[PDB]
This record gives structure tokens, C-alpha cells and sequence, in this order.
RNA sequence: CGUAAAGCGCACGCAGGCGGUUUGUUAAGUCAGAUGUGAAAUCCCCGGGCUCAACCUGGGAACUGCAUCUGAUACUGGCAAGCUUGAGUCUCGUAGAGGGGGGUAGAAUUCCAGGUGUAGCGGUGAAAUGCGUAGAGAUCUGGAGGAAUACCGGUGGCGAAGGCGGCCCCCUGGACGAAGACUGACGCUCAGGUGCGAAAGCGUGGGGAGCAAACAGGAUUAGAUACCCUGGUAGUCCACGCCGUAAACGAUGUCGACUUGGAGGUUGUGCCCUUGAGGCGUGGCUUCCGGAGCUAACGCGUUAAGUCGACCGCCUGGGGAGUA
């Protein structure tokens, strides 16, 4: 589910350096890449509830990422969101 | 203090968490006792008993199991005390004025059958008698003695015996008991580490204990 | 999670004190210390000491007359969930007065029973017997 | 609040409540002294006055309060800067009836067509219903279908819960362990809200072997709108919607800390000798028995009903009624 090639891409990009596993930024841009392939299981596929479970996790997770980074670093939250084409 | 080779420390794989500070764990999965904090303990055993044996005292052995009953026989009439080897009757202390009327049949018995009244009946029927005189030998003879209740209650387990540590230290005789390594010391006075499955060490504790007493009669 | 530390700390000696322990660690906090600054002080509990330069942690030691535990009662009053703050003129006794209470003051967490000749008081924290 | 009344069936989660550890700061809460106001009578304390009393009455205390000034700064909060245990991300593997889709194989069931061949077959406590000389049942050969996966299979595993089982492939969720990496409290819970949620049932449309509500027939019985027997519609099966209730039950809310043992099971991983089915650790999950303690007892017992802490739900006699 997104191997680890399609992992290294994103904290590339997200690169505050090389192994910059943990923060934020990168997660939500992994969460960001997960969920959005996921809508590609599950256009179709539409009755496979046991899986959304597990998608609801993630969005909601990453909502919660979003928060804390707005009242941690603004300058951060408004560059992400502007880039990463969020809130609906 | 090594005197013996057979002391050390024995009787399991399943211990007694309340057993925990004096222990050395070997293989087999048996714990081996840490003499250690074995030997300066029973020495003020040996020592308290002492006391209140130099003043009169009035002391039972308990022992049971056929392998640690002979010695306790060997060594509580050995100059002294009274003692109980069979099948000890479950409140023989807590009870006693119940029991003591029972005595009252041996001492008849006792002597009737030797010298006494054995045989103006027919001998089956006389024989009865003799068997209750056995009988009442069999358990209740090692406290004919005793009379009135106790000073001291050495004992040689505390879970074999376990009726005796609820009873003893009820009426509040002082004890003193070789609990193994599986027992509970809980309601026990002197708890003294030692094995109960030994014989060579059982001998060792009656000897041990077959010394002061021997020095207490003053 | 974890939310009253402080309660956590109480809540350990009167476990250790129940299972014959000989010393309980914890967190170690600012606070905890505090709060063991007195227990040891007046006697209830026996030496502490502390570890650590990252993660440090207390080792309370216990204490015993008999078998039994010296701390026959320990109780977390102010609770997070329930913050009570008594005056000078209103600091109750706790056990006819001679099982002590824990209060903070603005002069640093200590006895009431010394806090309230200090003249003032504030939040009582927990009690002991 | 396991069984007495009472833990929502279960989950995500906004408001709300609560929050790890370090330093500085602020002074909201908190706190000490003071100040003003807190009407009198009434209540209380020492008095006093009617012969006493009730009653009157002097003086004090008190009126648990509110606003302000002045400070105290532990604890709590705001704010600023951290830190790593909480929490979360990555590297690599491991196990799994987790979920959806699309194929597929063997066994049997009934059916239908042939060959053979002949009076029963089926059934019951004993019968009859029914099926059969238009030839069954039996056996052989073959085809068509539908639904379920023996043995493995196990107080085994997996999933939030409902629940989940032949094999194969594609899509996809969660969990666990290693040695490190990295963010640096990002937490815990959550009325309302959203979603899920056995069975039976509803609606539209496909299927229909077996099973089988209803019903039919034969029996049983005193009667037998049943228990039994022969059949049999819906239904169950598939798709898409719907319903949202169940003894949705370890009758045990969620998260977290702590508190003596014993014996198995399952699944990772470190080491010693794999020197030979091993021996010694370290983690996840799980089964029975059990100690302190707890409970009304029965029992629970490191996965507590023990010891606390945070948050929610819920109870307040029986029937009436889970009804109007």
C-alpha cells in the first residue's frame, strides 16, 4: 500500500532532511497520498465497509495533524494547506 | 554453618511467593534455601526455646509422614518433653478439655491389660479392649504426660501440620517450624528455613533441638 | 492517561505499603519531591533518594513498625477533576489532627499543621494516618 | 451499575471536561492583611429590667457575602522557549476463517435421459398418508443446476462490534516484533452528529437443489389448530435499496498507573551447544485454577468485580409500561 519507492518520494519533496521520518508536514502529504489513491479502491468497491474503517482513520488522523500544526506554526499550516489543496 | 550436606534447601517447582527472602534457585527447577539467612535465624530459635525450657517449660514435638516420626519419638521422650508422631487429632490443644477425658480411658487401659483388668471376660471381646488400649496408644499416647496445655509447639512442617499453626497459635503456645520452601510461615512464631521431606536433615533439627532442651530441665 | 501524577504517587505506597515492599519508584517530578519533602520530614515514609539526569526516578523507601504498614490511610483529595482550596481560619484536622495533611502554600507545599502557624493556606492535597 | 433497579450493541468524533516533564514570566483562580458596604429587630454570648417566666432591652459577636487597595507565587490557568517516557511517522519482516471483487475444484442432494432388472419402496413406538407393474426403489453411465465447504478444525486465529472457514488471483484495512531513525504532548474522553450493525421482515428484480414458516394429507389424543410421518408456498441464495432491533451476554463503559504465583496454548525475536525432540531470556494475544484484597454471598482475582485517576452513559419500590 503505497511501497516504499512511493514512500520516499513524498519526505523527499517534504525533505527537511533526509531522514526526516517523523515530522508533521510529511505524515499529512503521506496521509495526503494514501487517502487519495484509497478513493481508487473504493469508487468502485463501494460495499466494502470493513475497509473504511480503516479510511476513516486516516482522514480524521490527518484532521488531526492539520490542528495541531495551525496553533504550532502558521506560516507552515498556510503554506500546506495552500499546496496541498485542502479544506474542501 | 555447614554441619550436613543434607539441610540445604529443597521440595519444588512450586514455591510460596511468602517464601521469598531466604532462596538460592538451582536447576530442576527446585530452589535451593539460602542457609544463610537460615543458620543466625534458628540459633535465637534454638536459644528462645531455651528460656522457657529452663523454666519448666512444657514443649510438643508434632511430626507425622512414617520418615519423620521416628526421630521425633527418639528425641522428645529422649530425656523430656511430649510429643505426637500418628495421625495428631485435630484439636487435641484448642479442645483439650474434651480430649483430656479421653485420657482418662488410657491410663485405665494402660495398666489394666499388664497387671489390671484384662480378662474377666471372654477373650475376644477382652480383646477390644486391648485395641482401644492400642488405639488410644496409637494417637493419643505421646501427651498422657502433658496435662493441663502447653509451653512450646516445636513442630516439624507447617502445611502437613497446617491444623496445628491455626490451633497453636490460637491459644498462643509458641511455635517453631521447619517450613520447606513450599509451606506458608504466615501464623508460624520462629519461622526457621529448613526442609520437612529430609530425614538426615529432620534428625539434624530434632538433634539440634535435642540439645538445649536438654540443658533447659534446671 | 495518566492525567493526576500526584494521585499515581499516592496511589503507590498504599500499594507497596499493602504487598510488604521495601521502596516504590515513580516519574519523578518538580512536584513529587514536594510533596515527598514532607511525607519523609514528618516520618511517614523513610528515606527517599532520586536517580537520573533524563529520566528520573524516585525510589521511596517505606517504612514499619510491625509488618504492618506505618501509612494506615493516604488519600488523594485536590483531584483534577475536583481542585478544593481551604483557607487559613478554614484548614480542617485530619484524624483528630495527628494524621497530618499535605497543603500548598505560597510559601511551598508543606504541612498544614506547620502551614497553618505560617499564619495562611491554600490547596490541601492529601492526608495521611 | 457481573446476577438485586441500572454499562448505550459497537465505533469515529465537534462542543465541553481533564492533561506528561523543564525554565522564565504573568498574577486570572488561589491565598494573607487592610478597607468599605453587609439597615434594624430576629440567632447566639456576658449583663440588665418587669417578684420569675414568657416579654422588653444595653453592649459584643456574628450576618458563612460582595467590590477595591496592598502584596505572596507553591499549585492551577494564559503566554513564551524547550525536552523526551505519552502519541504519532518511516526502514524490515511475520502471522492471520479481516473486508470487496473475479475464477474455480471435489463430495453429496434432487432432477432428467438411457442400460439392466423386479415387486415392493418410504416411513413409524406400531401404522397410514405418499411413491410403484405407464414399471419405482437398487445398480451403472451421463448431463443439468443450485447451495454448503467434511477431514485439517483446536476453552486455535482474525475483526470495533455484528461477524468471519475448500483452493487460486487481483484490489484493500488492522495487528505484532527488531535495531535505529524523526516530529516533539501533536494527548484521554465525548451529549448532540456521522457510520456500522445477526436473525427474522420489507421493496424491485434474478435463482430456487436442499431445508422449510403458512398450508395440505396420515396419524396421536380424552380434544391435538402441536410433539411424529409424507409433501409443500414464502423464505433462506445474488444484486441494489430498507429496517436498526436480539440473552446484539466475558449480562463486566473507554483510557491509564499500580498490585504475591502456577500450568498450558498461539505468535515474533536475543543468546548459549542445532552440540540430540533441547536449556536460558525478552514481547503481543489468549485458557483454567488460584493468594492479598474485594463482594450480600456466589464468585473476580495482573485481560479484576483489587488499588486509584479522567470522561461518558445509566438507576432510584412492584404492577401500570416500556405502555399512552
Amino acid at each position: 500500500s503505497l511501497s516504499t519507492e512511493a514512500t520516499a518520494k513524498i519526505v523527499s519533496e517534504f525533505g527537511r532532511d533526509a531522514n526526516d521520518t517523523g515530522s508533521t508536514e510529511v505524515q499529512v502529504a503521506l496521509l495526503t497520498a494514501q487517502i487519495n489513491h484509497l478513493q481508487g479502491h473504493f469508487a468502485e468497491h463501494k460495499k466494502d465497509h470493513h475497509s473504511r474503517r480503516g479510511l476513516l482513520r486516516m482522514v480524521s488522523q490527518r484532521r488531526k495533524l492539520l490542528d495541531y500544526l495551525k496553533r504550532k506554526d502558521v506560516a507552515r499550516y498556510t503554506q500546506l494547506i495552500e499546496r496541498l489543496g485542502l479544506r474542501r | 554453618m555447614l554441619k550436613a550436606g543434607v539441610h540445604f534447601g529443597h521440595q519444588t517447582r512450586y514455591w510460596n511467593p511468602k517464601m521469598k527472602p531466604f532462596i538460592f534457585g538451582a536447576r530442576n527447577k527446585v530452589h535451593i534455601i539460602n542457609l544463610e539467612k537460615t543458620v543466625p535465624m534458628f540459633n535465637e530459635a534454638l536459644a528462645e526455646l531455651n528460656k522457657i525450657a529452663s523454666r519448666k517449660g512444657k514443649i510438643l514435638f508434632v511430626g507425622t509422614k512414617r520418615a519423620a516420626s521416628e526421630a521425633v519419638k527418639d528425641a522428645a521422650l529422649s530425656c523430656d518433653q511430649f510429643f505426637v508422631n500418628h495421625r495428631w487429632l485435630g484439636g487435641m490443644l484448642t479442645n483439650w478439655k474434651t480430649v483430656r477425658q479421653s485420657i482418662k480411658r488410657l491410663k485405665d487401659l494402660e495398666t489394666q491389660s499388664q497387671d489390671g483388668t484384662f480378662d474377666k471376660l471372654t477373650k475376644k471381646e477382652a480383646l477390644m479392649r486391648t485395641r482401644e488400649l492400642e488405639k488410644l496408644e496409637n494417637s493419643l499416647g505421646g501427651i498422657k504426660d502433658m496435662g493441663g496445655l502447653p509451653d512450646a509447639l516445636f513442630v516439624i512442617d507447617a502445611d502437613h501440620e497446617h491444623i496445628a499453626i491455626k490451633e497453636a497459635n490460637n491459644l498462643g503456645i509458641p511455635v517453631f517450624a521447619i517450613v520447606d520452601t513450599n509451606s506458608d510461615p504466615d501464623g508460624v512464631d520462629f519461622v526457621i528455613p529448613g526442609n520437612d521431606d529430609a530425614i538426615r536433615a529432620v534428625t539434624l533439627y530434632l538433634g539440634a533441638v535435642a540439645a538445649t532442651v536438654r540443658e533447659g530441665r534446671s | 492517561s495518566m492525567q493526576d501524577p500526584i494521585a499515581d504517587m499516592l496511589t503507590r505506597i498504599r500499594n507497596g505499603q499493602a504487598a510488604n515492599k521495601a521502596a516504590v519508584t515513580m516519574p519523578s517530578s518538580k512536584l513529587k519531591v514536594a510533596i515527598a519533602n514532607v511525607l519523609k520530614e514528618e516520618g511517614f515514609i523513610e528515606d527517599f533518594k532520586v536517580e537520573g539526569d533524563t529520566k528520573p526516578e524516585l525510589e521511596l523507601t517505606l517504612k514499619y513498625f510491625q509488618g504492618k504498614a506505618v501509612v494506615e490511610s493516604i488519600q488523594r483529595v485536590s483531584r483534577p477533576g475536583l481542585r478544593i482550596y481551604k483557607r487559613k481560619d478554614e484548614l480542617p484536622k485530619v484524624m483528630a489532627g495527628l494524621g497530618i495533611a499535605v497543603v500548598s502554600t505560597s510559601k511551598g507545599v508543606m504541612t498544614d499543621r506547620a502551614a497553618r502557624q505560617a499564619g495562611l493556606g491554600g490547596e490541601i492535597i492529601c492526608y495521611v494516618a
